[PDB]
């Protein structure tokens, strides 16, 4: 219910964005769907999508070099494969598994920048999400600045889209989903809300203003996915964030479509 | 430690979540990419992600540990003179030589390395794709002090630092100013530091103000660490930090006896 969305907001201290679909009813549940939050990270699996949208999968084992020149923070994949180079697909899973900046940035620039990223949304009728910045810059999070930001409802919209839609045939969604099973980056968010049992494939995001987000597609055993968002920003730029809000969020959804 | 304060960078795999454990009566921290490593009562504790098996503690480490690091898929302890190593090894990193396995006074990890002070020699061993496991010929006698980056290394000989390893931001072309009378190193990812008698130096790439080193800094500083892309040094008992936009929060602006850097999160023991 929104009474316990809205408890949670005061137990932790925060500002909380929720949508998410059951698709197999196609019932939703909302809290604040249409605010902004920066997305940070969780753009990653979108934009891995966009680029499954736009290259053959064979386009996927291109090599791609860069120098000690390109990379930037918040890169352990990148800066390990500096000067001999990535396939693109394994530049896509790192940005997706290890949130990797630098892979970050590789994937804007192969789909267009920022820029080209938004063009992709806007193409699949996204007319909220809007993309400026690489990394690490688009973290930065400043309240009211709408720069680099979604509501957990465009967010939900898209990743169902890529997830369990028609913006990826078959075998391209299943790439996606892989990419984002089984990340320890998730283990703290969506994964701790929901049963042992469920499969969860998620993207998390973490920025200033204590911005930490998660998105993901989750299976139930016997049930059809259900796609989540879940944003969440603070007032103070270095404030603290509490994965709990994010899990209990996820509890009160699974509780919800029980 | 009375208490320690984990703080900075996205926090992403745990490993500036402290445990109850390991929230006091610790000597030392040391901070990889994935985990974090504690030093109480001569047992090793950890936290973060176990992706490389980093935190799947040896035996040997549940008690008698002098000494920990971290670097960023392994660990490594020092005991009774031998150095301990556990983890990621795709590199060689965990792949103790014989060398290295007595008479250790002091060890250091890079991001896939690991190095040994044995009666003032450096050793090393892991990656040496920029020439960072390759110990110069100087580094072989009379070091005091060292510590590991992701592609270069430093040491401490007479007070004087010698660095190796790749240069492209000149992170290893020492300053005149850091030639003598040096007490100690870190390296930065493109930067590196020194110590002189309460004096921060620091040199290499200030692209993201890594060597804009702040006044209070300039004397009076006990001790110094490096993470990838920001630095912290203590002084009187208060953390300075600067470099990628890092502050040091008010919980560290007194009562600090010690400072760890991760290459991402930052940590401060308290007495």
């Amino acid at each position: 219910t929104h009474k316990e969305f809205s408890q949670l907001e005061k137990k932790f201290d925060a500002r909380l964005g929720v949508y998410a679909i059951d698709t197999g009813t196609n019932q939703t549940i909302a809290y604040r769907p249409n605010e902004r939050f920066a997305f940070a990270s969780t753009y990653k699996a979108l934009a891995a999508g966009v680029l499954l949208q736009q290259n053959s999968t064979k386009k996927l084992d291109e090599v791609i070099t860069y120098t000690k020149e390109d990379l930037v923070d918040y890169s352990p994949v990148t800066e390990k494969h500096v000067d001999t180079g990535m396939t693109l697909g394994e530049i896509a899973e790192a940005a997706v598994r290890y949130s990797d900046n630098t892979a970050g940035n590789i994937l804007f620039h192969k789909i267009g920048g920022p820029k080209g990223y938004e063009k992709a949304l806007r193409q699949m009728g996204d007319r909220v999400t809007m993309s400026d910045r690489f990394e690490t810059e688009l973290n930065e999070a400043i309240p009211g600045d709408i720069r680099d930001t979604s509501t957990a409802k465009a967010i939900a919209t898209n990743l169902k889209a890529f997830t369990a839609g028609n913006a990826l045939p078959n075998h391209k969604r299943n790439i996606l989903t892989k990419w984002m099973k089984g990340n320890a980056t998730g283990d703290k968010l969506i994964r701790a809300g929901v049963p042992t049992n469920w499969v969860v494939a998620d993207k998390s995001g973490a920025g200033s203003y204590g911005t930490r987000n998660d998105i993901a597609i989750v299976w139930p055993p016997n049930r059809a996915p259900i796609i989540i968002a879940i944003l969440s920003s603070k007032d103070e730029k270095g404030a603290t964030y509490d994965n709990q809000l994010i899990a209990e969020a996820a509890e009160v959804i699974v509780n919800a479509f029980r | 430690a009375t208490s320690v304060v984990a703080w900075g960078g996205n926090n992403d795999w745990g490993e500036a979540t402290v445990p109850a454990e390991a929230q006091s009566g610790v000597d030392a921290i040391a901070g990889g990419y994935f985990h974090g490593l504690a030093l109480k009562g001569g047992k090793v504790l950890g936290w973060g992600a176990n992706l490389n098996g980093q935190l799947t503690m040896p035996a040997a480490t549940q008690s008698g540990v002098d000494a920990i690091a971290a670097g960023n898929y392994h660990s490594l302890a020092l005991k009774d003179g031998e150095v301990i190593a556990w983890g990621g090894n795709e590199d060689g990193q965990t792949t103790v030589p014989a060398e290295a396995r007595s008479g250790v006074d002091a060890i250091a990890a890079g991001a896939w390395a690991s190095y040994a002070l044995k009666d003032g020699k450096v050793i090393a061993w892991g990656d040496d794709s920029d020439g960072q496991t390759t110990v110069p010929a100087e580094a072989q006698s009379g070091v005091t002090a060292l510590d590991g980056g992701v592609y270069t290394a430093l040491a401490v000989k007479n007070g004087g630092v010698i660095a190796w390893g790749d240069n492209y931001f000149g992170q290893t072309t020492v300053p005149a100013e850091a030639q003598s009378g040096v007490d100690d190193v870190a390296g930065g990812i493109f930067h590196s530091l020194a110590l002189k008698d309460g004096k921060v130096i620091a040199w290499g790439d200030n692209r993201y103000k890594q060597t804009t080193v702040p006044t209070e800094a300039l004397s009076g500083v006990s001790a110094i660490a490096s993470g990838e892309w920001y630095s912290l040094a203590l002084k009187n008992g208060k953390v300075i930090a600067w470099g990628s936009s890092r502050t040091a929060p008010s919980s560290v602006q007194s009562g600090v006896s010690s400072i760890e850097a991760g290459p991402n999160a930052a940590y401060a023991l308290k007495g």
